[PDB]
């Protein structure tokens, strides 16, 4: 009972995990002159608003509402212009005068989240008002540089289409095909990689040759790469409250032994995903233009690439039976991981099938996909009214029977 | 002064509501210096739009300024060492509080930075003032 005093004093998170059940059904039923009263007392007016609801939990089979309405009942929670014209309506919070690392007015901070894959769960960053408008800005300017760019297949289907029939078309060809697939793209890349790829780049204009300075691209960059982050509170207690683990470890090494309980994260190689997904795109593409550029001018076969700013597609079309080629595609790999764009083992570097998006193509034909769409037709039954859902229903089963999928199968998904 | 005039004469579209309006339309009228007159309208326009605001509320307007310490003093209650903090419209009931931080801001974001600014300053103070004392419902007024 009195355990509550040093402990947390909030009377209602008091867990009833600590105290047996016999001793709680037998508390509340002793004697009480002035904490009960006779009858329900429907009308509650105030000022015996607790005899009331004790009267109603003590009727109710349950004693926990009693118990901790008997606790609270016994009282146991016992002439410049600058720094006097600072406080009725002034804005002091205004973006006025900033620094490298800060905007006065904040440090970009963000919030760590999930978001439910069919593999693994995926990373989510979600970023306060000031943030997202910085970091929206970063993205409008990227979107219009990769609009500029060519190769890039991101945004735009009519590239995506070209990359599609590409492939078909190298795939009846016998092409050389690679699917590389990056491991870790997200929490390995640093904002200071791109701040050096834009002080190293010049940007010229299309007709005024004027080399474009990109400086408030630059400071905003600096403020990306000094963002902060937040860990959710839920880990708080889970971790405070108490199998080994590092990040276990890290916590129980950093509560006292060097300063408080951690709570904001900051460090210099995050690239928060969902955040600069453009920029990576186009530094991974030009990344791969040059990779490509050295294995045409090395071992005099011809490279083409198509990236989406998390995996790519390679053919190498040849010249003049395919083990004489494992030394360059161990040297690419090589030249990979020198830049900041490891491989994920998941790659595969023949020659009879080619994947993009999980978009798998063959010789001959394309894969149905079947029972994905079966799948994703019997899931996600977003039902708010009928119409709707006999609306959605259709689209799926239109996208289903688009592949190739069955006409006595959808009958069955309608039934 | 060809719009200091101008502006003491077309600011005369004034209901002096209250005692303190007449008390400071006063000082203001008797007044014209070029060093004050910006801060107190100022500060009058910004002592309109929080009465404004608080008496949309049940207020009772804090013309003194003064601290909580004070005014949970002035009946009887003990002082649990609270941190000082300067509010804008207070209600006490009872054994409750009722505190309400009002501001104006024009752009969104800023509007939201005080908003938690505020929040979270006033949050703070519960832990404080219910372990030996009384509580208190904060209430954060944004106008736009
Ligand atoms: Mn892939």
């Amino acid at each position: 009972v009195s355990l509550h005093e040093v402990k947390d004093f909030d009377p209602d998170v008091l867990p009833p995990e600590v105290y047996k059940e016999l001793c709680d059904a037998v508390y509340k039923s002793s004697e009480k002159c002035n904490f009960f009263l006779e009858g329900v007392l429907d009308v509650c007016p105030l000022g015996l608003l607790l005899k009331n609801l004790t009267t109603s939990s003590y009727v109710d089979e349950e004693y926990f509402m009693c118990f901790k309405y008997l606790l609270i009942q016994g009282h146991f929670d016992q002439f410049t212009n600058a720094a006097l014209r600072n406080l009725c309506f002034y804005s002091e919070d205004s973006p006025t005068e900033f620094t490298s690392i800060s905007s006065n007015s904040g440090n970009l901070k963000f919030g760590l989240s999930y978001k439910e894959q069919v593999g693994s769960n995926r990373e989510l960053y979600v970023g306060d008002l000031n943030t997202k408008l910085m970091t929206r800005l970063v993205e409008d300017f990227s979107e219009a540089v990769g609009n500029s760019m060519k190769y890039t297949c991101l945004n735009s289907e009519k590239e995506f289409e070209r990359a599609i029939c590409d492939m078909k078309m190298a795939v009846n060809n016998g092409d050389l095909s690679c699917s590389y697939d990056h491991s870790k793209w997200g929490p390995t890349m640093s904002p200071a990689l791109f701040l050096a790829l834009l002080q190293m780049l010049e940007l010229r204009t299309p007709v005024d040759r004027s080399k474009i300075d990109l400086d408030s691209v630059k400071s905003i960059l600096k403020w990306h790469l000094h963002k902060v982050v937040e860990v959710p509170i839920n880990v708080a207690e889970a971790y405070c409250i108490g199998s080994t683990s590092l990040s276990e470890e890290f916590f129980h090494q950093t509560m006292q032994l060097n300063g408080q309980i951690p709570s904001h994260i900051m460090s210099v190689l995050d690239m928060g995903q969902g955040i600069l997904h453009n920029t990576s795109d186009l530094y991974g593409l030009i990344t791969e233009q040059f990779l490509c550029y050295a294995l045409d001018l090395l071992y005099d076969v011809i490279p083409v690439s198509y990236t989406s700013s998390d995996d790519q597609i390679t053919l190498i079309k040849t010249p003049s039976d395919a083990a004489e080629w494992l030394e360059m595609i161990c040297f690419h790999e090589f030249l990979s991981s020198k830049l900041n764009k490891f491989v994920s083992p998941k790659s595969v570097i023949g020659t009879f099938v080619a994947e993009f998006k999980s978009r798998f193509f063959v010789m001959g034909e394309e894969t149905p996909l079947l029972t994905k769409f079966v799948a994703a037709a019997l899931h996600n039954v977003k039902c708010k009214t009928p119409t709707q859902l006999s609306e959605t229903i259709d689209t799926i089963c239109d996208q289903c029977i688009a592949n190739g999928v069955s006409t006595k199968i959808v009958t069955r998904i309608s039934k | 002064d060809e719009y200091v005039q101008e502006l003491k004469g077309l600011i005369r579209k004034h209901i002096p509501e209250r005692c303190e309006f007449g008390h400071q339309k006063v000082t203001f009228l008797s007044q014209v210096h070029p060093s004050p007159l910006l801060t107190e309208g100022f500060k009058l326009l910004s002592s309109l739009v929080e009465l404004e605001s608080c008496e949309a509320h049940a207020c009772q307007a804090n013309t003194d300024q003064r601290f909580v310490d004070v005014i949970l003093s002035d009946n009887g209650i003990l002082c649990p060492t609270l941190p000082k903090v300067i509010p804008d419209g207070f209600k006490l009931t009872g054994k409750t509080l009722i505190l309400l931080e009002t501001f104006v801001r024009v752009n969104p974001d800023e509007f939201e930075k005080k908003w938690k600014a505020d929040m979270s300053k006033l949050l703070n103070l519960k832990h404080d003032l219910q372990k030996s004392g009384v509580t208190l419902v904060p209430i954060v007024d944004g106008r736009s």
